[PDB]
């Protein structure tokens, strides 16, 4: 149905009648398709910027006899249902995780046949984690009957036996604190049904129907509809045994009046008997609409069970009925996820799903938007109100309430409705709702944390990391779509805040991403859509880091081709502190270079003196290389420096070594000569010099590759833990900590993972851990290896050797000679 | 065509494409085949070994009161090498490498060729070369050969109306792009071109 910007904002006040879900389901279980239904049925539509569809509003209403029986206050018979997109697959762990922490119930669907599978098994214990109420339904029905041609007694015996394994699973891992969450059929949080055919129903449906024909309140009624409850239809008598008197055997209530109805209909329709078929439908009160009457096969089954139990309704139900609203889920989410003290001002306004306490928001995610290459932040508000304008502090990952560190006091230039793929301007938007907001994709990458409390921390961070680890090159294998590439780059970039395309100076076109898999799927979206040509992508490769471990052993010199401009430096070690400290915006290149000095001074122990000497860092200009100007009166210096801080960009973005990144490089230029005349000392005589001496004092400075680190956490059951440990002996890596979860066998394993040993990791942590382990890994650090890059055999000149032949570039790699001057 | 065959030739940062040794001997014989010589080497720019190559050396509007215009270039690739590469940064501050041209002529201009130990600059430079190519500079269907500045290596100054009689085909002594500015490694000029790169003997005295 459609709706004003009012009717959404009231609805949206009523929070004790929203639903904010998800739906757990393995794609082949038809996820997309139950989904799909609801959107047709109860899709919210509004009465020229187009987004990634990141949600979708879904609304219902519901007679006042049934919002009696909702467990949990209410107000009015409207219900706002926000349905949060899922991923398609698993290995994206770290974004499962992100729709689930905006959510407080979970339609998890299960397959008839093949009942509960290893993945969603998985994803379940993640939202039970979460402490996510779950309600089933059983889905791919008709694959029983067609196929299978099963009986309506074992066909109910399955429902059992999967109902049984999803509360194994339901019981062994919800929270204590939760109370019995399992799923009763008997209870109406369990529905059956065909997505392909688009019918579903819960035993509360058909307990609502013959709910008079017996003089019962469907209470006992739905009651009797399963399990053990029986009646016969000689003596017309309710019983609890499955037999008469005789010893005869009798029908279950549930194979009765709901399985025979069913399975009735697709026995006559499915084998043509149009006799039988029409008195049969007048039975069950489903009329036909004219083109629809001369329907027959499936054609006609599947018209004929959507009208007789509609899909979408049977699910609204149980989403309206027993999921959780904002208010009742964030009692007891909130302390899980405020990393900030229990009882704090905010935790408990968290709690209280509390409208007027400061602002709670929390961004689970950037989604792309039509709007230029602007992404708008996706999440829910957990306390206070956002409004547009309104101005927010934008707490990013590694803020903390001391210091100031990844704060960005900023102001809310819109606040939009998350419309599926289009966006709708609110003014405000209290707790309990998700919600977009416009204006932030430049304080946030991916994940962080909105508030108005000076002194609140952050909500549960989703650790993610923006640092290019992998990387391939692509070329287009018809030169002529090459302006086609050109463009799906720059396409691609523009979807995605952490994938990356560049330019190396061998003109190749580079793609790199923050893992394996992260960066095969942009590469799949490049080639199928972004650019749509057959493009020619080279292996999956790790980015290394150039870097040195000591002075340069002598001064470096190079000298123009003019051979009238000098210039001499040294090169040395910065510390990882200080490298980090870059890396972490603390020390800064937009800086007042004397409030920057201060800090490097004080806090890091530089000389004042050398850190108001900063000419420029790199690459990129901000990376964690410096070029400090040590010179002593050189005449006409500074009409040099926009090309050495130009040379030093090239030097530090493609180091000596093999071509890769500099870092934590410190260039000191003790002296310079230039000729008297400007015209001798201009940008081709001395971006070589400096990038050339540079690279000299560099190769002088000790040499030394740093590989980058992962840090990968894990959840997994104490069963399988050891498949663990069994696959990181064997790809070198270091295991940080293990925990355990209190009261369930889930232990947490978190680790260090050489990045160039994750590939096709997951896919061996799979065979390992029989499926049941949940990867999740972020880049963690860059680590020096010991070995000599210069030495070919040694672990890091293998490395370097393969490279530089990959590169095309000279087997050996080059003397410092070759960048001095040639003296 | 000069360019010897094998797909089409273009300039690249990352080498000359379609150029192989044995294309440049292929090449080079056949340029000799039809009676030119080779007579040194020209570095420069990709665009400009791109014009070079295909389209020709071409004086363009020049300083017609300059007495040393001219088309430079080099017996010696090492110091033809040191103007292969970009003389000024693009916009973001990149200096690519260049490439080395092998410059031709119709034999029958060998006899303009004359050379001098007098560096070229040096006020009696003017008046000796000026006597040797038998008139008043610039220079025209003749050429200039002399070191480049005391002690210096030898350049050679193939006049206008001469440099575009040239015909100039790509080296196979390849730019580095890892190390612009640096000097021509001896070890990467290919054997098989030094083979083919003896200058012709210049005259000392006019004709
Ligand atoms: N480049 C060399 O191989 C070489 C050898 S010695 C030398 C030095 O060059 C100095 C003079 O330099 P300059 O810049 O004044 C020469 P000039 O100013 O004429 O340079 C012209 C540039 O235009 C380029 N170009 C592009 N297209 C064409 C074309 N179609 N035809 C001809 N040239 C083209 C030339 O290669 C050269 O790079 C001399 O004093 C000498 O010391 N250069």
């Amino acid at each position: 149905v459609a709706f004003t910007v009012d009717q959404m904002r009231s609805l949206m006040d009523k929070v004790t009648n929203v639903r904010n879900m998800s739906v757990i389901a393995h794609v082949d279980h038809g996820k997309s398709t139950l989904t799909d239904s609801l959107v047709q049925r109860a899709g919210i539509i509004s009465a020229g910027i187009t987004i990634k569809s990141t949600a979708i509003s879904l609304y219902s209403e519901m007679s006042d006899e049934d919002v009696k029986e909702i467990k949990q206050k209410t107000d009015g018979n409207s219900f706002l249902i926000n349905l949060i997109d899922s991923p398609g697959h698993v290995d994206f762990s770290s974004e499962v995780t992100a729709a689930l922490r905006v959510t407080d119930g979970a339609l998890v669907v299960v397959d008839t046949i093949e009942g509960v599978c290893v993945q969603t098994e998985t994803v379940l214990r993640q939202a039970l984690g979460e402490r996510i109420k779950p309600v089933v339904v059983i889905n791919k029905v008709d694959r029983a009957l067609l196929e299978l041609q099963v009986s309506k007694e074992d066909l109910y015996q399955t429902f059992a036996r999967t109902v049984e394994s999803v509360n194994v699973i339901v019981s062994t891992y919800a929270d204590e604190v939760l109370g019995d969450v399992q799923v009763y059929p008997a209870r109406g949080t369990v529905a059956f049904g065909s997505g392909l055919h688009g019918w579903a129903f819960t035993i509360r449906q058909f307990a609502t129907r013959y709910a008079k024909k017996f003089g019962v309140d469907k209470a006992k009624m739905m009651d009797r509809l399963w399990g053990d409850s029986f009646f016969n239809p000689k003596t017309k008598k309710w019983t609890n045994k499955d037999t008469d008197a005789e010893g005869k055997p009798l029908e279950r209530a549930f194979n009765m009046f709901i399985l025979d109805p069913i399975f009735r209909l697709f026995t006559a329709i499915m084998n043509f008997k149009k006799d039988e078929i029409p008195v049969l439908l007048e039975k069950l009160e489903i009329v036909l609409k004219g083109d629809e009457k001369d329907l027959e096969g499936k054609a006609l089954l599947k018209v004929v069970m959507r009208k007789f139990l509609p899909a979408a309704d049977a699910l609204l139900e149980m989403i309206v009925l027993h999921l959780p609203s904002p208010v009742t889920a964030q009692a007891y989410r909130a302390e899980q996820l405020y990393e900030g003290p229990a009882d704090d001002a905010n935790c408990i306004a968290i709690k209280n799903c509390d409208p007027k306490a400061d602002l709670m928001l929390y961004v689970s995610k950037m989604v792309p938007t039509s709007d230029k290459g602007r992404f708008y932040a996706f999440g829910r508000v957990f306390a206070g109100t956002v409004k547009s304008g309104q101005k927010v502090r934008i707490q990013g990952p590694n803020y903390v309430p001391g210091k100031k560190d990844d704060l960005f006091i900023k102001a809310i230039q819109r606040v939009v409705l998350m419309m599926g793929r289009f966006v709708e301007p609110i003014d405000d938007c209290p707790a309990g709702n998700i919600i977009g907001l416009v204006g932030i994709d430049q304080f946030l990458l991916k994940t962080g944390t909105l508030t108005t409390s000076e002194t609140a921390h952050n909500m549960k961070v989703m650790k993610f990391s923006v640092s290019p680890v992998v990387q391939v090159a692509v070329e287009v294998k018809n030169a002529n779509d090459l302006p086609k590439l050109v463009e799906g780059l720059k396409r691609l970039s523009k979807s995605d805040p952490c994938v990356l395309t560049y330019m190396s100076e061998s003109g190749e076109h580079i793609v790199a991403g923050t893992g394996e898999l992260h960066l095969e799927i942009c590469l799949q979206d490049l080639e199928h859509d972004h650019a749509g040509v057959p493009l020619k992508i080279s292996p999956p490769v790790v980015a290394y880091r150039e870097t040195v471990e000591s002075e340069s052993s002598q001064t470096a010199l190079s000298k123009s081709p003019n051979k009238h401009n000098r210039i001499y430096l040294k090169a040395e070690p910065i510390d990882e502190e200080v490298s980090l400290a870059i890396e972490n915006g603390i020390i800064n290149p937009r800086d007042d270079f004397k409030a920057r000095a201060r800090i490097m001074a004080d806090d890091y122990g530089w000389d004042v003196t050398d850190a108001r000497k900063i000419w420029c860092f790199g690459p990129d200009g901000n990376g964690p290389n410096l070029v400090i100007d040590q010179t002593k009166a050189v005449q006409y210096l500074h009409e040099i420096k926009d090309s050495v801080v130009a040379a030093f960009q090239w030097a530090t973005k493609e180091g000596p070594i093999f071509g890769e990144e500099m870092r934590s490089v410190r260039v000191n230029i003790l002296d310079v000569t230039l000729h008297a005349d400007a015209i001798h000392r201009g940008g081709g005589q001395i971006i070589p010099t400096m990038r050339r001496a540079t690279y000299a004092g560099f190769l002088l400075a000790d040499p030394k590759i740093q590989e980058p680190v992962f840090l990968v956490e894990i959840q997994c059951p104490e069963q399988a833990v050891g498949g663990i440990y069994s696959v990181l002996n064997k790809k070198r890596g270091q295991v940080v900590s293990e925990e355990q979860r209190p009261g369930t066998p889930l232990f947490t394993v978190k680790a260090y993972l050489p990045v160039n040993e994750s590939f096709g990791f997951t896919g061996e942590l799979r065979q390992a851990t029989g499926g049941q382990a949940f990867p999740q890994m972020v880049f963690d650090h860059w680590s020096t290896l010991g070995s000599d890059p210069l030495d070919p055999t040694s672990k890091a000149g293998e490395i370097v050797l393969a490279a530089r032949k990959r590169h095309g570039m000279k087997e050996e790699v080059p003397g410092w000679q070759e960048y001095y001057d040639k003296l | 065509e000069f360019l010897g065959d094998g797909g089409d030739v273009s300039f690249s940062t990352r080498g000359t494409q379609n150029w192989t040794v044995e294309r440049l001997l292929q090449a080079h014989r056949q340029l000799e085949e039809r009676g030119y010589v080779f007579v040194g080497y020209h570095g420069t720019f990709l665009e400009a070994a791109q014009s070079i190559v295909f389209g020709g050396v071409r004086a363009r509007s020049q300083d017609l009161d300059a007495i040393w215009r001219g088309f430079y270039i080099a017996g010696d690739p090492a110091l033809a090498y040191g103007y292969a590469q970009d003389q000024e940064p693009d916009a973001r501050g990149r200096i690519r490498n260049g490439a080395l041209l092998r410059v031709y002529v119709p034999r029958s201009s060998l006899p303009g060729f004359y050379r001098t130990s007098l560096t070229l600059a040096a006020p009696e430079a003017a008046g000796e070369v000026e006597r040797l190519i038998g008139h008043p500079l610039p220079l025209r269907l003749d050429a200039i050969t002399g070191p480049e500045e005391e002690g210096g290596r030898l350049e050679t100054i193939l006049g206008w109306p001469l440099a575009e009689r040239t015909v100039v085909i790509p080296s196979a002594i390849p730019t580095d792009p890892r190390n612009v500015g640096g000097d021509l490694d001896p070890s990467s000029i290919p054997d098989k071109e030094q083979a083919i790169s003896a200058l012709p003997d210049y005259a000392s005295q006019p004709g």
